[PDB]
């Protein structure tokens, strides 16, 4: 994530630190983890435009 | 946790085990604490979220 810019690297899975990334910006948790299959076909999806 | 049928996710922390005890936590220093009803919030059924887990939340003095 973000912990090895400053230190040392500290594991941890990426469906929760994408958690993080949406509460920074207003979001709340549930409305990741009730999303997750719709949220990773878009992403795969866009990315492969 | 699931917790009578539903899921509870935490207020301000992460949720974390040492082998046979959960707790709650913040994520910069560790400072365990028991998960009661005044550090979650609850939302939904528990059959969307994938890896949840089942356990017990504590109500703090209302019923006891």
């Amino acid at each position: 994530g973000w912990t090895f810019g400053a230190g040392a690297a500290l594991q941890i899975p990426f469906a929760m630190q994408m958690a993080y990334r949406f509460n920074g910006i207003g979001v709340t948790q549930n409305v990741l983890y009730e999303n997750q299959k719709l949220i990773a076909n878009q992403f795969n999806s866009a990315i492969g435009k | 946790i699931c917790h009578d049928g539903k899921a509870h996710f935490p207020r301000e922390g992460v949720f974390v085990s040492n082998g046979t005890h959960w707790f709650v936590t913040q994520r910069n220093f560790y400072e365990p604490q028991i998960i009661t009803t005044d550090n979650t919030f609850v939302s939904g059924n528990c059959d969307v979220v994938i890896g949840i887990v089942n356990n017990t939340v504590y109500d703090p003095l209302q019923p006891e």
